[PDB]
Parts: C-alpha cells; structure tokens; sequence
C-alpha cells in the first residue's frame, strides 16, 4: 500500500554552453530587461 | 584553488604529480622498510629505480601493460593518499595513472635522447594493472557502499563463456544514398541518427545499422568459486561472475586457482526481455583489472599442457604470466642445491615438516610432484609421466595430512572424498546457467585437476562404478565421454594420489596383502606406487613421535629443510627444463628387474604379481629421479632407486613370498 | 554421538570390540567413548529412584546443597574460557609423552586379551592434549598444568576401562 | 514535573513507519558539527554527502547574493533577511 515514488533534481555541473535560441536563455534575457532597463533615470518596468 | 572531480576527493593534477614522482623516485628498499624487513635489504636490487627499469624494459620489449603493486604506493610517503584514492576511486585514478605512464614513456626517450621514435610511442595506449590492493575479504561480506571499489578475491575457475562481441563503434549506412557514419559508444548507449547527416539527403529513419561493418571488443564472463581466508559460521561456498575484457579474455582456464583484483560493480537486471522494466535488487559482479596465476607457496602449471595456450597468450599480448620468473642468483642457488650429496633426503624431508618420518612415502610424493618425462610421438601417440600413488594404511598415519599438503602444493588439483563423489561429478556434466538460462557444459573433478594431482581420500570406500572411471585416467590420462550433450575425448593428465584403509579398518597380518588392500587387480595395477603404511609399536619410535607432536604446542605459531618457496621453484625448474632419456645401461637394468620380479611372481590372489604396468612405473619413477637431480639422462642408479622404492613401498622385504603374509616383528623397522 | 551395542544390550561374554559395531578408523576419531552400563544394584538404583521421584514431584532438582548454574551464565563462562589460548611447557610435554608410551604398551599387552578397547594411536595422544587444553581453558589459564593432564588421563581411563572392569 | 506530555511510546507503537521519518527529521534539525575533518581515509559515501552539503550551502549563498544584487525595492533589516531566506529557500 505504498506511496508515490518522487522525482527531484539539483544543479551540480555546468552542463553544455548556453544557446541563444534556448527558452531558458530567452527567459533570462527578458528578466534582465525587466530588472535593468532605464528610461531616463528610473527602473520603469520594475517600479511598474 | 584545487579542482576536484565531483563525487570524489581526487584532483587530476595532484594525482598526476604524485604518481609521476612515485614512478621517478620509488625504490624497493621503501617496500622493504614498510614491511619491517631490514636485514633483507641488499643494495644491488633495492637501490636501483624499480619503476624506471620496468618502464625501460617495457619499452624494449614493446609491451603496454605495467603491473603496479599497490602496497608500494603505501610504502612511498607522498602517495599514501593515492593508495586510498586508487582503492576508493579506481575509475578515475587508473585513467590518471595511464596518462602518467604515457607521459613518463615519452619523457624517458626525450630526456635521454634515445633513438626510439616518438610517434610509435604516442600511438600506443598504455594501461596500468594494479594488484595486491588489500586483504582478500569475503565477497559476501562486501556492502553496497563498496560498489565501484578495488577488491582482491582468491578463487577457483569453474567455467567461462565463449567470447562475446561488445559493440564499441556502431556503423550506420543510408538506404537511399549509401552514406555511412560511425558513432562511438557513450556509457553503453548508441544514438541512432534520425536523419541523414549529408546536406543532399535528409530522409528521416533512413540510417540502418550494419552489424558486420561495425567494430566490437572482446568480453568474457567467468564463473569463479571463491576461496576466502575467513569463513563465518555456517557459510557455504559461492560462485560469482567476473567479467574480463580485451586482452584478458581467455587468459583463465577452468580448474586453476587465481588472484583476481578488480572493481566491484552492480547493475540492474531487466525483469522481462520485451519490457524495459528493471529489477530494484541489483546484481553484483567484478570487472577484472588484473589476474595473478602465480603463487610462491605452490607449484606453477605444467607448460606441456599449455604450450598452445602460451602461443595464443603471445598472440593476444595479454602479458599475463603462467610461470614465475627465475632470476640468475636463485638459479645459481638451484644449481648449487642440486649438487648436494643428500639432495634426495633433503628434498623428501622438506616436503612435510609437520609430518614425522614417512621417509619413503615422502620420497614417492616428491617423485610424483616431479613426474616422469612426457613423450609425444610424431605419429600421434602420447606418453605421460604421471605417477599414481596409493597409500593403504592403518588409522592415524598422517596420510590425510599428506593428501592435504599435496592439494595445497599443486597448481590446479582437486581434493575429493570416498562416497562424496559420483562418476558424473568426476568427469563432466550439464548445468543450467543462472544468468542465461542455458544448458552449459561444466568439467568434473578429474578434468579440473588436469595438469595437477587429484587427491582422493577414503579411496577404499568409493563405489566400484565410481572407481571404474579412474581406469582411463590412470592409463591414458584422458576420459572418452559419449553422452547426450558431449561426445569427445577430454584430457585428464592428473596424477592420482589416493588414501585407503584395509577391510577391517586396521591391517590384519593373518590376511595377505591383496585381501587387506581389497582392490580389483585392474585398478591396483594402474598405481605406480602402493604404500603399506603400518603402525609398529616401539619405545623409541613412539617416544620420538610423541615428542614431535608435543613440540608443536610449545608456542602459538610453530635437521635443515628447504623453504616451501625454494622447493616449489626448484621442482618447477626441474619440470620445465629437464627431460631425461633412458640409456642402454638403464634399459638392461629395467629389463633385468622386470624379468626378476616376474620370476618372483611365478611362485604360488595371495600376492600381487608383476605386470607390464609395473615396468612402465619403473620407467616413470626412474625418469622422475633423474629429473630430480637435474640430469638429462636416466642411468643405472636412477633405475635402482626406482626399483628400491617400489620394493620398500609394498614392504616386499617384510612379506613372505609363498604365503603373502606380513610379520611385524621379524623384519619391520619403524 | 549416542549409540547402543550391536545386540542392543551389552553382554560381558563378547569382546568390547565385538559388541561395539564400530570400525577402527571411526573409533579413533572419537576422543572420548563412554561405555554406559545399566547394572542393577540395590543401593545405586534406590538413589536414582528417589532422584527421579523428587524431580517428578517438585519439578526440580533434589540436592539443595548446590545451585545449578543457569544456561546463560554457563554460556558466557564457556565463552570466556574459549577466548583463552593455553600453551604447554616442557614438563607437561614429558609427562604426556610418558603417558602415551605407557598407553601404547598397555594396549599392545591387551590386544590378545578380551580386555582390549582398541589400539592406542597418535589420535589418542592428540585427544589427551586437547582435553588438557580444554581443562586449562576452564581455569582461564594461559598454561597447561600437571593436574589438568592427570584429569584428562583419568577421564580417558574411567571412560571405558573402569566401568567394564566393574 | 507536572507538565503534560503526549503518549509518544504508544503513538510510535501504532504508527512506527511515520515516526521513523519524524525522528530522522528531528535528528537532522539538531545535528552537531563534526569535530574531525575529512581526510583521504574516509568513506566514499561520507565525502559524497559532504560535497552535497557544501553544494547546498553554495547554492543558498549564491541565490541570496544575486537577489541582494537585484535590490528590487531599494528599501527593517531583520524582516528583510527573513523574507530573503524565505524566498531563497523556496526558489
Ligand atoms: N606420522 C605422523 N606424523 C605426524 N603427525 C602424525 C603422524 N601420524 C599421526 N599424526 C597426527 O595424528 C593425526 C591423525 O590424522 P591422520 O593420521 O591424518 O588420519 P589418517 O592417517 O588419514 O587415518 P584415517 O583418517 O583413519 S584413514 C594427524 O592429523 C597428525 O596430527
Ligand atoms: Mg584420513
Ligand atoms: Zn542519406
């Protein structure tokens, strides 16, 4: 009457080099655009 | 800072530097002072750079394998951690060691400006074989935390699979454009290309693997019967599977005792062939790194039985040694010891120091160990110099201890008991393999003991049907099997050493010798030597035996006798290099002795009459005696000693020719 | 091992080799063989009868002048005895050698007679040494004494000869 | 002492399979630091577990460091650290 086996992961090695067409790198670039964009002197999207 | 392989404590650069310093700076005097052996240190062997000279001779002979004693790593100060890293993490450390060996190979020829070409060295792949990695712990005492660790196992080889092709590069060809690629395997997985790689052709599912174009490696599975030093309570012997790869395939034959060092591996097994579901309980096995077939305590294998195997070993370049190497100083010692006038008594006395007296029995055992010369006819006939000995005796005569000693001293013999063995279990049988669920042929005790001595205790108690197997073994040194699975002729070149009791369990002087032995004449004629070992009670003999038995218990660990290592190597050298021949003076003496004992047999069963097999036994024993003294010819005194040993073994001087009875008092001297 | 004679009941008419259906080689393996004779007597049977009736009535042992050692206590004492490793000296070795010589000569004398219990062998000597070492282990001593050897010898003698003589 | 305690013995007796994991959680919550340092004679499992613990610490530190490098509010230090560890251990 046992429960589920569970699957989980943890980052260990660097892996292959990142690719621009990879979804994770596109998400990271979008995140950097949200955080670091400056219109005149303000973080407009972060504050928004 | 320091770069460490994940899951290890191993730094590649640190390990390379430590191992290179070990290779450049190790001396065997470090091993001597590690083992607390200071008085045995000599300059000419220890002071020279050990691994440098092995690398030099390895370059000179063109070999690629280096044998590394891991105890030497513990001897050196800087590589004490490297020893534990090699034991704990052999997969990375062994590869690091191979790279360091290749670096030292190129550095030795660049530094000394030798004429050896660098391109030929660079193309070669060098690999190191560690051994003596620790104590031979029990295989069943290992835990799952010992997986992927280096271990030592002593064992007996029962059988091996045929050579298995293990795919390393896969060859794909396009069906439409005949475009071919080769993909190298990665951790047991080959990725099929879903589409053709060429820019012109892009058909999906068009690459087909060609099984005969692609390359394979040799893989062999060997069933090993472990013989650990320590056995816990109520433990039965087990068989493990060991996997050998590449050059080590077919190095081990069935029935030989080996030291295996290798990594302790576990894999999941598929529950079904069609399903990819694996079983949670893992199957354990050993991936073999190094095999040792040489022990200093016991003799080496008879090379006349493995001449073609030695040729195939040279072809395969496995660089595994079946025989121990004889150096010049110890060969000089062998030649000096052979010049002793008391050589026969010294060699027989050094057989079983724990066993007191039994001088003629020990002499016969020594001659059985030496053996007669082996003659192979160019036409196709074959004569083997195998001596069979029967020891019929009273209880408490140490003949079981003699059989135990011979079983320990022989390279590949088998020890069996009366009524503990069957006719099928002695020759060959068919078993169902656990891994493959297939019927496989497996050798019996006599075939496993080929090239050695088969010891049979309680030979009197064996069944007659089980006895009758031994006829062909004793006379032709082979078994001709015609069964459902196998119909063939199998070599069983095993000298038979049997121990037996009389009918009444004690020798009866009222009955003749033949009745006391109680063997059929066809079986008893095939024995070269028959020893009647008798218990005569005397003051001095009983006093001496009692003192000898009580000196053992004076201390916890107990004339001049040769050490067992020197004894084994001396007998090994004599068997390998001495093949004595009969001369005319030996021929006339052999003929006169055979005619004389046939004339003695004319008198009126009660007595064992002379038969032609006794003439063959005289020839074999004379050849063995000549081989003992390193002489290449059998002259008259060897034949006289063989005749004397035959007479004294049955105590023919003590018995009366007419009655056949033996009287204890009137002649016998204990 | 536990056994009965060949006829099922021991008879003094036959030799003790004759009514014991045991080969000499298997006889020599046993370090101690106890002949256990059921000889009726008026005094010895009464003590057995009162012992057995007391056991059947109070479900325990008769003699209240000693307390039996518990099996667990006996087990740990025997374990501590088995940890010991006694060795023999020169004097006990000489005494053992002389005893073995006397045993061999005595057996040779008894061989023709009906009093024979077999022939003394080196296994008899090794059994004497083994019993002496066991008796030294019980005293938790690292050496074997004269008295332990004499106790082993008297155990061997009252095993077979003493009860058959009576 | 007079304080009220649950019957832990009976609860373990009825449902021991759960209490194995509960005791393991309690033990892992209060585990003393090793006085000894790891050398080359330790087990492979021990150095694997040590590397896993060091990896967990390094990921936690890297996550909180880059989140602090964001400064996504430019704004109560202790409450900020509590919310910081809360978001880092969740990501
Ligand atoms: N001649 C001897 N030299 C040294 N030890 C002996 C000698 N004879 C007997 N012993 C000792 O006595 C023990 C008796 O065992 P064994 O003599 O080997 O038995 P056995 O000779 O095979 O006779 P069996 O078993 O009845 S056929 C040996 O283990 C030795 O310790
Ligand atoms: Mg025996
Ligand atoms: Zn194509």
């Amino acid at each position: 009457s046992f429960d589920r086996p569970e699957i989980y992961s943890a980052p260990v090695l660097q892996g292959e080099s990142p690719n621009d067409d990879d979804n994770t790198e596109i998400i990271k670039s979008f995140k950097n655009f949200i955080l670091e964009f400056r219109l005149d002197s303000q973080f407009i999207y972060r504050d928004q | 800072p320091l770069r460490i392989i994940w899951g290890t404590n191993v730094s590649i650069q640190e390990c390379t530097t430590n191992f290179r310093n070990f290779l450049m700076s190790f001396k065997y005097k470090f091993r001597k002072i590690l083992d607390e052996r200071e008085e045995f240190i000599n300059n000419t062997t220890d002071e020279e750079l050990y691994y440098i000279k092995q690398l030099n001779e390895m370059r000179e002979l063109g070999t690629s394998n280096l044998n590394l004693d891991a105890r030497n790593l513990l001897a050196y100060k800087q590589t004490e951690d490297l020893y534990h890293q090699l034991l704990n993490y052999p997969q990375e450390v062994i590869s690091i060691m191979d790279q360091t060996i290749k670096d030292c190979m190129v550095s030795l020829i660049v530094d000394n400006n030798l004429d050896y070409d660098l391109d030929e060295i660079e193309t070669k792949f060098y690999k190191v074989r560690p051994y003596n990695v620790g104590s031979c712990k029990g295989m069943r005492e290992l835990n799952p935390n010992d997986i992927d660790k280096l271990i030592n196992l002593k064992g007996l080889v029962l059988r091996s699979t045929p050579v298995i092709p293990d795919m390393k590069v896969a060859f794909f060809k396009c069906n439409v454009c005949d475009h071919t690629m080769a993909v190298e395997i990665d951790r047991g997985v080959i990725q099929e290309p879903a589409r053709c790689e060429r820019i012109d052709c892009n058909e999906p599912n068009s690459m087909s693997l060609i099984h005969n174009r692609c390359s394979f490696a040799d893989k062999q599975v060997i069933k090993l019967q472990e013989t650990p030093d320590f056995v816990p309570d109520g433990q039965t012997p087990h068989s493990i599977s060991l996997c050998v790869y590449d050059e080590l395939v077919d190095s081990c034959r069935a029935g030989d005792r080996i030291e295996v060092t290798g990594t302790f591996r576990s894999i999941p097994i598929r529950a079904n062939s069609r399903q990819r579901v694996l079983k949670s309980l893992y199957k354990t096995y050993v991936d073999v790194v190094h095999v040792k077939k040489v022990s200093d305590k016991r003799l080496d294998v008879d090379t006349s039985t493995i001449e073609q195997e030695l040729m195939q070993n040279k072809v395969d370049h496995n660089e595994v040694e079946e025989v121990r190497q004889i150096t010049d100083q110890d060969l000089a010692k062998i030649r000096e010891v052979a010049a002793r006038e008391d050589l026969y008594s010294l060699l027989a006395r050094s057989i079983a120091p724990s066993i007191y007296e039994l001088e003629d029995v020990k002499k016969g055992i020594l001659l059985q160990l030496f053996g007669g010369t082996n003659k192979t006819f160019t036409k196709g006939g074959r004569y083997r110099g195998d001596i069979n000995i029967l020891l019929c005796g009273d209880p408490s005569t140490s003949k079981s201890q003699i059989l135990q000693y011979v079983h320990k001293i022989t390279p590949r013999g088998v020890y069996t008991s009366g009524k503990g063995s069957s006719a099928v279990g002695l020759t060959a049988y068919i078993t169902r393999d656990v891994d493959t669920k297939q019927l496989v042929l497996e050798s019996g005790a006599l075939v496993l003991s080929d090239g050695g001595v088969c010891c049979i205790d309680e030979f009197d108690k064996m069944s007659d049907s089980t006895r009758s197997v031994l006829h062909e073994v004793m006379e032709q040194q082979t078994i001709s099997i015609a069964k459902a699975g196998i119909i063939t002729t199998l070599n069983a070149r095993s000298s038979i050493l049997a121990s037996a009791n009389p009918i009444g369990s004690r020798y009866n002087p009222n009955l003749p010798v033949t009745e006391n032995i109680d063997l059929p004449p066809p079986l008893l004629s095939r024995f070269d030597l028959v020893y009647l070992v008798l218990d005569k009670v005397d003051e001095k003999n009983d006093r001496e035996l009692a003192k000898h038995l009580t000196n053992l218990y004076l201390e916890d660990k107990p004339d001049d006798v040769l050490p067992v290592e020197f004894l084994t190597m001396y007998i090994s050298y004599a068997k390998e290099h001495i093949h004595p021949i009969i001369t005319e003076a030996a021929k006339t003496e052999l003929v006169r002795a055979y005619v004389g004992m046939r004339k003695m047999g004319d008198d009126s069963e009660k007595r064992i009459t002379a038969t032609t097999r006794q003439l063959e036994s005289m020839i074999r024993l004379a050849e063995a005696h000549a081989k003992m003294k390193l002489k290449n010819v059998v002259e008259l005194e060897d034949v006289q000693e063989a005749v004397r040993l035959i007479r004294s073994a049955i105590k023919d001087y003590a018995t009366d020719p007419k009655t056949g009875k033996i009287d204890m008092n009137l002649v016998q001297t204990g | 091992a536990a056994a009965n004679p060949l006829y099922g009941r021991y008879n003094p008419r036959l030799s003790p080799l004759d009514n014991i259906n045991l080969p000499a080689a298997l006889l020599s393996r046993f370090d101690i063989l106890f002949l256990m004779l059921d000889i009726p007597s008026r005094d010895d049977d009464e003590k057995l009868a009162e012992h057995v009736t007391y056991v059947h009535m109070h479900n325990k042992q008769p003699d209240l002048d000693f307390t039996p050692v518990e099996p667990s206590k006996m087990r740990e004492y025997i374990a501590y005895a088995k940890t010991k490793r006694p060795v023999m000296s020169e004097a006990v070795n000489d005494y053992v050698v002389q005893a073995y010589i006397r045993l061999r000569q005595d057996s040779k004398r008894e061989m023709d007679s009906k009093f024979s219990f077999g022939q003394a062998t080196p296994r008899t000597l090794l059994g004497i040494i083994r019993l002496s070492q066991a008796l030294a282990k019980l005293r938790l001593a690292d050496m074997v004494d004269i008295d332990d050897v004499e106790e082993a010898l008297r155990l061997v003698r009252v095993s077979k000869e003493s009860l058959y003589q009576e | 002492q007079g304080t009220q305690a649950d019957d832990l013995v009976s609860a373990i007796q009825q449902n021991a399979n759960h209490f194995t994991e509960l005791f393991c959680r309690a033990i892992d919550n209060n585990m003393p630091l090793p006085t000894k340092e790891i050398d080359y004679k330790d087990d492979v499992l021990d150095v694997i577990l040590n590397q896993r613990r060091l990896r967990n610490e390094r990921m936690l530190s890297d996550r909180t460091n880059e989140i602090r490098s964001e400064n996504l509010m430019d704004t109560p230090p202790s409450s900020m650290n509590d919310a910081l560890r809360e978001v880092v251990e969740d990501e």
